């Protein structure tokens, strides 16, 4: 059996971490929900 | 069991200690998480029971107690926040502008920061604090690093 636990609220905070970049990246998405990278 | 708004660690004792599996978001009275995290078995919040009650593996989503509630969308420009939710570890906003998925139906949000897979089922947020999908599906890149789409339900 799962359980869930509460961990926060949902809420954008102002002066958070800023990271990670902007790829734009050619994926296909086949029948059980697994992308790929199309090339 | 607990019907309070807000993200939720998915929990197991199946393997050693208490492992967390995934990440959800409970909404107007709903539980919405991805299907790789439960695999549509029903969850428990302390003596209550979730029953899924929707759910697609192609769009790796599921929701219990009622129908898909989340239908806020990224608007392609603005940046947004992953409330991001680690095994073991506090909730931390983290800060990003998404990239793209770019496939055969049409273009996807997608965010390039790498968490450990319990971690899967964490929302994005825009600057109203309204989620616009989950994080915890998509691609591992050139480098090794992971790449998750913004995965978002459509709402009736
Ligand atoms: N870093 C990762 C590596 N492999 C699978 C993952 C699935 C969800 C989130 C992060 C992942």
């Amino acid at each position: 059996d799962m359980y869930i636990e509460r961990a926060g609220d949902i809420t954008w905070e102002k002066d958070a971490e800023v990271t990670g970049n902007s790829p734009r990246l050619d994926v296909a998405l086949d029948e059980s929900g697994d992308f790929s990278l199309v090339e | 069991g607990e019907t309070t708004d807000g993200v939720y660690r998915v929990m197991t004792r199946r393997l050693l200690g208490s492992t967390q599996v995934g990440v959800g978001v409970m909404q107007e009275g709903v539980f919405h998480t991805m299907w790789h995290v439960t695999k549509g078995a029903a969850l428990r919040s302390g003596e209550g029971r979730l029953d899924p009650y929707w759910g697609d593996v192609k769009q790796d989503l599921v929701s219990y107690c009622g129908p898909w509630k989340l239908d806020a969308a990224w608007d392609g420009l603005s940046e947004v926040q992953l409330l991001a939710v680690p095994p073991g570890e506090r909730a931390k906003n983290i800060q990003t502008l998404p990239g793209i998925f770019k496939t055969k139906d049409g273009d996807i949000g997608a965010v390039a920061l790498d968490y450990p897979a319990g971690t899967s089922g964490s929302p994005i947020l825009d600057k109203c604090g309204r989620v616009i999908g989950l994080y915890g599906n998509g691609v591992v890149i050139k480098n090794g690093s992971y790449v998750s789409a913004i995965t978002q339900g459509k709402r009736e």
